[PDB]
């Protein structure tokens, strides 16, 4: 069951990240793989038929190795580690409805989505929109501690439903920088293209590391957690090489050939990067398409073949900075009736 | 004698230890943009 979520879970985040990167290959990317697979996943929750298996298979999930009560009881379980607090790191993750004020829900679907992912349900008069987007876009806003703050720009005044997930990762760095060694320095675009960025710099620290010869890049590790980062940089233009050597695969050679290493001196930008899409382009290409077409059948949410998926919007922010980092995100899947 | 050196595009990636469900993702192409 493990073996087979990960490389469900590897699968899936590597997929959409090559379909995110094929959209406009020198942008930067900033996403969460599970903030959209848990808003999918709840949405499945209410799915029957084709319009589930299309999305239980979109996520990379195979239903002969893991059945669909492993695969929620594994967001559930994710979800709960996902809220934690200490001196050294605070995570947030949570999950909403909202829902037409009139609109009749089957108790099963209330009942599994908060026992499962800790969904309440909150009526909504979609019909004033500005207030609507107000109430969800305040819920993310509250969840994400103000970082991420107009995820719904436009909104159907016939909306029926919005699922929304939130995930926040605020993390100090074990040795952190000082300051007073950020300086400006030449960030590369290319061998030819450069700006000036802040530089943070610090000197004699021991971290994991893996020089990887045969792709051209070298791996590191700063911090101890359940979900540490992993830093992979590429020689000068050989970003696209690392990027089509991408996989489960190459992941774990990278955490196993991981050894600490004193390193003389590190240098890493200070900086914030934000990014924000829509994802129904990528999803019908994934195979997710009946949810989108007047034969969606989400009849585990009202009893009726009546709701049908409009758009699903992701919007993430990442800040790197001299104690630590800060990653947020957040995901809307909005319904329309049929 | 090592020195790292984040002067040009990088990755990273956040991975859950048990389930490696990645949370996060990111290619940095241009600190000052996007
Ligand atoms: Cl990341």
């Amino acid at each position: 069951v493990d073996r087979g979520l990960a490389s469900a879970n590897v699968d899936f985040a590597f997929s959409l990240y090559k379909q995110l990167v094929l959209k406009a290959p020198d942008k930067n990317v900033i996403f969460s793989p599970l903030s959209i697979s848990t808003a999918l996943a709840f949405l499945s929750l209410g799915a029957h038929n084709t319009t589930l298996t299309e999305i239980l298979k979109g996520l990379k999930f195979n239903l002969t190795e893991t059945s669909e009560a492993e695969i929620h009881q594994s967001f559930q379980h994710l979800l709960r580690t996902l809220n934690q607090s200490s001196d050294e790191l605070q995570l947030s993750m949570g999950n909403a409805m909202f829902v037409k004020e009139q609109l009749s829900l089957l108790d099963r679907f209330t009942e599994d989505a908060k026992r499962l992912y800790g969904s309440e349900a909150f009526a909504t008069d979609f019909q004033d929109s500005a207030a609507a987007k107000k109430l969800i876009n305040d819920y993310v806003k509250n969840g994400t501690r103000g970082k991420i703050t107009d995820l719904i720009k436009d909104l159907d005044s016939q909306t029926m439903m919005v699922l929304v997930n939130y995930i926040f990762f605020k993390a100090k760095f074990e040795m952190p920088f000082d300051p007073q060694d950020t300086h400006q320095s030449r960030f590369y675009l290319s061998k030819k293209k450069y700006v000036m960025v802040p530089m943070m710099s610090l000197h004699h620290l021991t971290i994991p590391y893996f020089r990887d010869e045969e792709l051209s890049c070298t791996v590191v590790q700063l911090n101890t957690g359940n979900a540490s980062a992993l830093f992979i940089l590429p020689d000068q233009d050989k970003m696209e090489e690392v990027e089509a050597m991408l996989s489960q695969e190459t992941l774990s050679r990278f955490f196993d050939s991981l050894e600490f290493r004193e390193i003389g001196e590190l240098y890493l930008p200070k900086f914030s990067i934000s990014r924000d899409y829509n994802l129904n382009d990528i999803l019908l290409q994934l195979g997710i398409e009946e949810a989108f077409t007047s034969k969606a059948d989400l009849s585990g949410i009202t009893g009726a073949r009546n709701l049908a998926v409009s758009q699903v919007v992701h919007k993430a922010v990442l800040d790197v900075f001299e104690e630590g980092t800060e990653r947020s995100a957040a995901t809307a899947l909005e319904v329309l009736f049929q | 004698r090592t020195i790292v050196r984040f002067n040009r595009p990088f990755l990273m990636i956040i991975v859950d230890h048990f389930t490696w469900s990645i949370f996060f993702m990111s290619k940095v192409t241009n600190p000052k943009q996007a």
